C-alpha cells in the first residue's frame, strides 16, 4: 500500500540471581520479520533472518550488534531503576518491552515515529507523534520521563526517526522489493459441516494472504454476526504468507442468508462468498 | 504483573494431503509473561525437527511463537501440540484437526 512501516521489538527479562537479563530483539518490515538478536546465543550478533538481508556487509552487521548491545545495558539499569520505583523485590522475574521504528509514507514521509515501552506487560511510556513530548502510564514513567527529558533523548529518537529509520527501510524495500511490495491476496472458500441433521457450520477461509491485515466477516442477510461469529487469530503460514478463518453454526434452511466478506489490500474487489454446495 | 493465558492453533501450512510433504504448525499467542513450552505430538510422542519463531509481540504487548516441523500425513498418524504456560493448570494439548 502506500505506508510502510519497520519496528524493532526488543523483550529484556531480569532473572535475579541467575546472570544477567536475557535480550531478544526482532526486526520486522511490514508482517516480514529481517533480523534478531538473542543474548543467549552461542555468539550473541544482530543476524538475518530475511535472504534479502543477506547482502548487507560485515560493517552494517557490527554497527547493528553494537546498538543492540548498548539498548541491552540500558534496559537492564532500566529493569533495576523500576524495580526500585515500585517497591519490588529483587528475587521476581520482570520484563521490559519496548517497540520503535518508522511508517513510511507514499511520498517518502516520515507518517508516524514510535518508541514507547511496557513493563510487565502494561503501558509505560510512549513518545508521542511529535517527537518531542512523552506520555507516562503512572509516577514511575513521569520519573523516567524527567530523566529523559534531562537527557534530551526525544530529540536523539527524532533525528533517528526522520532519517536513518526512514533511509534503512527504504533501502530494505528495495532490497526486498519482490518479497515486501507485493500483496498476495487470499485464496477463500467456504466448507459446510453438519452439526445436526438441522443444523451446519459454515467456515470461510483465507489462506496464503500477504500483508497480514484482513477483514473477515459473516452476514446474516447483511447483518453482522460478530457475537456469533468464532473468529481465529490471523495465523502465519510459516512461508510469507498468513490465514485466516471465521465460522458460524446455522439452521440448515437458513445457509443462503449467510454471506461471508473478506477485504484484503491484494484484492480488486472486496470478496462476498456464500455457501456453494 | 499482568498474565495472559496463550491462545493455540494447530494446522498445516497447506490443505492436508495424505502422502503429499506438508508442513504442521503450532501458532502460540496472546501470551504474557514470555517463558513457554511447546512440543508437536506425533502419535502422542515428541517430535523432533521441530523449529521456532524468534519471540515477538502484538500491539498489547501479548507475545506470539510459531512452533513448525516438516511432515507428511497420512490416514493412520495423529497429531497434536502440547503447551505449558505459568496461567495454566499444566500442559494442555490440543489435537490437530483437519478442517480448523
Ligand atoms: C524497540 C527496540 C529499539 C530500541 C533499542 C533496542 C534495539 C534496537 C536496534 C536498533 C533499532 C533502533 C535503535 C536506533 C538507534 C538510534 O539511533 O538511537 C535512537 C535515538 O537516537 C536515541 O539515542
Ligand atoms: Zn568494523
Amino acid at each position: 500500500a502506500g505506508s510502510h512501516s519497520m519496528r524493532y521489538f526488543s523483550t529484556t527479562v531480569s532473572r535475579p540471581g541467575r546472570g544477567e537479563p536475557r535480550f531478544i530483539v526482532v526486526g520486522y518490515v511490514d508482517d516480514t520479520q529481517f533480523v534478531r538478536f538473542d543474548s543467549d546465543a552461542a555468539s550473541p550478533k544482530m543476524e538475518p533472518r530475511a535472504p534479502w538481508m543477506e547482502q548487507e556487509g560485515p560493517e552494517y552487521w557490527e554497527e547493528q550488534t553494537r546498538r543492540v548491545k548498548d539498548a541491552a545495558q540500558t534496559f537492564r539499569v532500566s529493569l533495576g531503576n523500576l524495580r526500585g520505583y515500585y517497591n519490588q523485590s529483587e528475587a521476581g522475574s520482570h520484563t521490559l518491552q519496548t517497540m520503535s521504528g518508522c511508517d513510511l509514507g507514499p511520498d517518502g514521509r516520515l507518517l508516524r515515529g514510535y518508541y514507547q515501552q511496557a513493563y510487565d506487560g502494561r503501558d509505560y511510556i510512549a513518545l508521542n507523534e511529535d517527537l518531542r513530548s512523552w506520555t507516562a502510564a503512572d509516577e514511575a514513567a513521569q520519573n523516567t520521563q524527567r530523566k529523559w527529558e534531562a537527557a534530551g533523548v526525544a530529540e536523539q529518537w527524532r533525528a533517528y526517526l526522520e532519517g536513518e529509520c526512514l533511509e534503512s527501510l527504504r533501502r530494505y524495500l528495495e532490497n526486498g522489493k519482490e518479497t515486501l511490495q507485493r500483496a498476495e491476496p487470499p485464496k477463500t472458500h467456504v466448507t459446510h459441516h453438519p452439526v445436526s441433521d438441522h443444523e451446519a457450520t459454515l467456515r470461510c477461509w483465507a489462506l496464503g494472504f500477504y500483508p497480514a491485515e484482513i477483514t473477515l466477516t459473516w452476514q446474516r442477510d447483511g447483518e453482522d454476526q460478530t457475537q456469533d461469529t468464532e473468529l481465529v487469530e490471523t495465523r502465519p503460514g510459516g512461508d510469507g504468507t498468513f490465514q485466516k478463518w471465521g465460522a458460524v453454526v446455522v439452521p440448515s434452511g437458513e445457509e443462503q442468508r449467510y454471506t461471508c466478506h473478506v477485504q484484503h489490500e491484494g484484492l480488486p474487489e472486496p470478496l462476498t462468498l456464500r455457501w456453494e454446495p | 504483573a499482568i498474565q495472559r493465558t496463550p491462545k493455540i492453533q494447530v494446522y498445516s501450512r497447506h490443505p492436508p494431503e495424505n502422502g503429499k510433504p506438508n508442513f504442521l504448525n503450532c501458532y502460540v499467542s496472546g501470551f504474557h509473561p514470555s517463558d513457554i513450552e511447546v512440543d508437536l505430538l506425533k502419535n502422542g510422542e515428541k517430535m523432533g525437527k521441530v523449529e521456532h519463531s524468534d519471540l515477538s509481540f502484538s500491539k498489547d504487548w501479548s507475545f506470539y511463537l510459531l512452533y513448525y516441523t516438516e511432515f507428511t500425513p497420512n490416514e493412520k498418524d495423529e497429531y497434536a501440540c502440547r503447551v505449558n504456560h505459568v496461567t495454566l493448570s499444566g500442559p494442555r494439548t490440543v489435537k490437530w484437526d483437519r478442517d480448523m
